[PDB]
RNA sequence: GUAGGAUAGUGGCCUACCAUGGUGGUGACGGGUGACGGAGAAUUAGGGUUCGAUUCCGGAGAGGGAGCCUGAGAAACGGCUACCACAUCCAAGGAAGGCAGCAGGCGCGCAAAUUACCCAAUCCUGACACGGGGAGGUAGUGACAAUAAAUAACAAUACCGGGAGUCUGGUAAUUGGAAUGAGUACAAUCUAAAUCCCUUAACGAGGAUCCAUUGGAGGGCAAGUCUGGUGCCAGCAGCCGCGGUAAUUCCAGCUCCAAUAGCGUAAUUUAAGUUGUUGCAGUUAAAAAGCUCGUAGUUGGACUUUG
């Protein structure tokens, strides 16, 4: 105890660091939303997609 | 005397190579007979005890010492396993899984049991250390 | 395998990359280019590991597609593209110019240049023949053809490159006498004089170089690359200058330095 | 593959090969009540440790003294002896490093020196101290009683800061008992 | 030969239940006090 | 060998014709391998012995063969075609199949984990700074293996020794105040998000039940000629042996010994100078062919330029 290390980054602005920063220290700045997702789930739709042709693949339930 | 030429390199190898089968321990390992035996390189195997035997101790020892009939389930051969400790038979049943080891010399027998070299170390899956201490007891009744 | 190998395992990376084992599974592999994937250095591993502009390899992905790096006076964006030796390195933002150079312990050396000095390199020619039409032409080391060239220059030679005109300024016969610099093996990044030429016909040719502290090294033609006429380089070299220390004298320099710092 | 599978370990003791040796028995158990050691293995490691180093120091010696690798190998082995105080700056010889025996490392270990600073009262009581976060090593606290001190961090041992012996706050006996007192 | 017998000895020896007592010392303290009993004050086990 | 054909190209690679060659006790050919090769691994005074399925490199295969399209690159199998072997669906007219990828299941066995999360790191790929990646990483299971390291310390009494006396040292579920992490938990930190670790408020030890185990106590080999039971029975015992009514060896209690968060039991190295090249033996212990010739093999006197 007594003492911690760690690493910094300070940027010109705000703007520069939404093009440089990843996005997961992003939110934890809170200068971006996380969007809860499945990658799973997205396999799963992505295979279900395939089997079908036109516009309809969307509408794919 | 031995063979001492600059020159003579292949007689010594082939010399030695030869005699190597001289040696009952390199003979054994390198006959490929191993595979013969019924552990076939293993060193457990599981069985089916067939039935509960006792065999005489060799002289000039005077006892029973109770052994058990085990047909081996990965190629079907029947050994005579020992049973250790005191009243551990009556923790065997026929026709009951048993794990089977070694009894400690390398497929030779051991001490004054006559042709034996396997001992039982499972019964139904569990050790007879565990039933002999009261540790566990058999999955029955 | 059936075809190109993509992947280059970190374990398998060259040595003198300088790659942590347990960094990953992985290290960038080598795009194709001028030099080969196993005497280069790709811009990730410069901009990232020797550098320190980036931090990851993302990183060193926006760094290259905003056309911030130029390798020979042209930009690339590509990660593994493979620089080599002399190729020169500038990056207009932060007013840097460096030149891939071997220091004494064979490992490539980001060696800062002034303005003046980065608008040239050096090639060693590969060889000299005529092309289509009967026109003679140069190929170097570093995949650059020239046309034209000068009659006297012949193969091993060395040629001055001027990154603006893109046209060869000046060039260095392959003779005994001149400052060299050894471009592979165990004796890479050592600079002397070339003593000696043995010729070994059907067979590779040995030469021999004297450092300027009289220890003397041998390796093959190969390896061999001229920065000079006569005893002065045409280029700036590393602090160690080409000269090797034994392993006793490094850590003599060592001890004193902690003794003073 | 798994980069995790290139991570290197090794062994760091090797059992006697005789193990029921009477003499053996009463001399290792010397050494282990003389230093308050945890069992034969801690032992049993400096051993191994001590083993290494005098079979560096014999392969230089049989070198010829002109060897390049004997003076460069030769100089690092005397200087990391010294740094430890295992040897002296009059026994700059590789010979020396031959004549180096377990109780010289048993010696710098920091179990060994709290004791015999004046820190504890006995050897016993040094490895309890150590490993209760009580002593610290310059400004590092260090709980591993295997520590081996090296001459220039000798005289940095000290009670760590956060410990009731080095200016801190006392331990919750103390203070759950002033709690009981004050109660009454 | 007869099975019957298996077990006869130890189902004819009474049953002892062991004493309860205080434990040893573990570890470091084991060996102090066996560093004490054999350098700083017959074998150990002997029937005297 | 000559001339062609085919191939990205060399070549009996193939065709026609011609010649009769090619290999072999310096082991060809054939057989065995529970044989992928190597970098390497274990053990090693030295020499050596054994191992090398597995993360790096090379090769090979995708149930068994064969054939082939596309393409710069495949004789590809998370591409196609056929046969064979298995096997799914069917409205019985057909149709669709390849986990030696990840996880998981069955079977086989002495023998081996979650049908989890994520592209944040490493790097790869595409039209692409952005998509994708069971490659890879993270966590779960995990006593394969490896590292560090608790289970108490101190003082005062009583008791017991050593250097009448008094200093030091050793015991006690005695009596005292101190120390502390296992645990638990605000928090922060950790992380792609979590979790663990590290840090830290509070809480957290007296039979400090916050209870150390695994094998032994005739010899080899550290430790009992203790007590009860059994009586050549039961059992022990790697080897030598113990047990037949007074068991140091069996079954128990007590005590003691070894290692100790580990320890016991069931191929291979060491010991083995019991495979001996270093370095063993052959009068009688196992071992000179009944005798001589003899090719290959192996081994062969001295002498040439010193001072
Ligand atoms: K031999
Ligand atoms: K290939
Ligand atoms: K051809
Ligand atoms: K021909
Ligand atoms: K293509
Ligand atoms: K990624
Ligand atoms: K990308
Ligand atoms: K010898
Ligand atoms: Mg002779
Ligand atoms: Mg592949
Ligand atoms: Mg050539
Ligand atoms: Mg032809
Ligand atoms: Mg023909
Ligand atoms: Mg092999
Ligand atoms: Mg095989
Ligand atoms: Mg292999
Ligand atoms: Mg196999
Ligand atoms: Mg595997
Ligand atoms: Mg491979
Ligand atoms: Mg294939
Ligand atoms: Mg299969
Ligand atoms: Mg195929
Ligand atoms: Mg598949
Ligand atoms: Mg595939
Ligand atoms: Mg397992
Ligand atoms: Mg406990
Ligand atoms: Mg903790
Ligand atoms: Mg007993
Ligand atoms: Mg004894
Ligand atoms: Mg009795
Ligand atoms: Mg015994
Ligand atoms: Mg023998
Ligand atoms: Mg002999
Ligand atoms: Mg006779
Ligand atoms: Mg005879
Ligand atoms: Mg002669």
């Amino acid at each position: 105890g007594g003492k911690s290390t760690g690493f910094g980054l300070i940027y010109d602005s705000v703007e520069n660091a939404k093009k440089y920063e990843p996005k997961y220290r992003l939110i934890r700045n809170g200068l971006d939303t996380k969007v809860e997702k499945s990658r799973k789930q997205m396999k799963e739709r992505k295979n279900r997609a395939k089997k079908v042709r036109g516009v309809k693949k969307t509408k794919a339930g | 005397g031995k063979t001492r030429g600059m020159g003579a390199g292949r007689k010594l190898k082939s010399h030695r190579r030869r005699q190597r089968w001289a040696d009952k321990s390199y003979k054994k390992s390198h006959l490929g007979n191993e595979w013969k035996k019924p552990f076939a390189g293993s060193s457990h195997a599981k069985g089916i005890v067939l039935e509960k035997i006792g065999i005489e101790a060799k002289q000039p020892n005077s006892a029973i010492r109770k052994c058990a009939r085990v047909q081996l389930i990965k190629n079907g051969k029947k050994i005579a396993a020992f049973v250790p400790n005191d009243g551990c038979l009556n923790y065997i049943e026929e026709n009951d899984e048993v794990l089977i080891a070694g009894f400690g010399r390398k497929g030779h027998a051991v001490g004054d049991i006559p042709g034996v070299r396997f001992k039982v170390v499972k019964v139904s899956g569990v050790s007879l250390l565990a039933l002999f201490k009261e540790k566990k007891e058999k999955p029955r009744s | 395998a059936r075809g190109l190998k993509k992947h280059l395992k970190r374990l398998n990376a060259p040595k003198h990359w300088m790659l942590d084992k347990l960094g990953g599974a992985f290290a960038p592999k080598p795009s194709s280019g001028p030099h080969k994937s196993r005497e280069c250095l790709p811009l990730v591993i410069i901009l990232r590991n020797r550098l320190k502009y980036a931090l990851t390899y993302r990183e060193v992905i926006s760094i290259l597609m905003q056309r911030q790096v130029m390798v020979d006076g042209k930009v690339r964006t590509d990660k593994t593209y493979p620089a080599g030796f002399m190729d020169v390195v500038t990056i207009p933002k932060t007013n840097e110019s460096f030149r891939l150079l071997y220091d004494t312990k064979g490992r490539f050396r980001l060696h800062s240049l002034r303005d003046e000095e980065a608008k040239f390199k050096l090639c060693k020619v590969r060889s000299v023949q005529f092309g289509q039409k009967g026109i003679p032409y140069l190929n170097t080391y570093d995949g650059r053809t020239i046309r034209y060239p000068d009659p006297l220059i012949k193969a091993n030679d060395t040629i001055k490159l001027d990154l603006d005109s893109n046209k060869i300024v000046d060039f260095i016969k392959f003779d005994v006498g001149n400052v060299v610099m050894v471009t592979g093996g165990r004796n890479r990044g050592r600079v002397g004089i070339l003593k000696n030429r043995e010729k070994h016909k059907g067979s590779f040719e040995t030469v021999h170089i004297q450092d300027s502290q009289g220890h003397e090294f041998a390796t093959r033609l190969g390896n061999v690359f001229t920065l000079g006429k006569g005893s002065k380089p045409w280029v700036s070299l590393p602090k160690g200058k080409g000269i090797k220390l034994s392993i006793i004298e490094e850590a003599r320099k060592r001890m004193a330095a902690q003794s003073a710092t | 593959v798994h980069v995790s599978f290139y991570r290197n370990y090794g062994k760091t003791f090797k059992k006697p090969r005789r193990p029921y040796e009477k003499e053996r028995l009463d001399a290792e158990l010397k050494l282990v009540g003389e230093y308050g050691l945890r069992c034969k293995r801690e032992l049993w490691r400096v051993q191994y440790a001590l083993s290494r180093i005098r079979n560096a120091a014999r392969m230089l010696l049989t070198l010829d003294e002109k060897d390049p690798r004997r003076i460069f190998e030769g100089e690092a082995l005397l200087r990391r002896m010294n740094r430890y105080g295992l040897l002296d700056e009059s026994q700059n010889k590789l010979d020396y490093v031959l004549a180096l025996t377990v109780e010289n490392f048993l010696e710098r270990r920091l179990q060994t020196l709290v004791f015999k600073t004046g820190m504890a009262k006995s050897i016993h009581h040094a490895r309890v101290l150590i490993r209760q976060r009580h002593i610290r090593v310059g400004r590092q606290v260090v709980n591993v009683a295997s520590f081996m001190v090296r001459v220039d961090s000798q005289k940095h041992i000290d009670f760590s800061l956060t410990s009731p012996f080095g200016g801190g706050r006392p331990g919750r006996v103390k203070r759950k008992n002033q709690k009981s007192a004050a109660k009454k | 030969g007869s099975l019957a017998r298996a077990g006869k000895v130890r189902g004819q020896t009474p049953k002892v239940a062991k004493q309860d007592k205080k434990k040893k010392p573990r570890g470091r303290a084991h060996k102090r006090m066996q560093y004490n009993r054999r350098f700083v004050t017959r074998g150990p086990n002997s029937s005297e």
